């Protein structure tokens, strides 16, 4: 379970879990520790995700796509958005 | 439409609740 070497984690003020990497002085929503191979998202299945995704359904607006990566937002699916760009 | 702006973890430069 621990971390890597100068890394933190902590607690917003709604109690959600965050990283903070001393080494590069940055913070993230993504687990060092649970680093996943990342693969190419035309190459996932039906309801993969690639590393780094996150599927919000927001009752105001609806479905989106969060990408901790990028720190992007996207409505399409980014799966089947690449699908369809590779026809 | 734009979905909904990228929501970022407490910046770094700052004070964390390093409870841990």
């Amino acid at each position: 379970d621990p971390l890597p070497d100068n890394w933190e984690m902590a607690y917003t003020e709604k109690g959600e879990v965050y990283f903070i990497d001393h080494n590069t002085k940055t913070t993230s929503w993504l687990d060092p520790r649970l680093a996943k191979k990342a693969k190419p998202p035309e190459e996932c299945k039906e309801n993969e995700l690639p590393y780094g995704w996150e599927k919000i359904d927001d009752p105001i607006y609806g479905t989106y796509y969060v990408d901790h990566i990028n720190r992007r937002t996207q409505f399409e699916n980014p799966v089947l958005e690449a699908k369809r760009k590779l026809q | 439409d734009r979905p909904p702006p990228y929501v970022a973890p407490p910046s770094y430069e700052g004070p964390h609740r390093t409870l841990g």
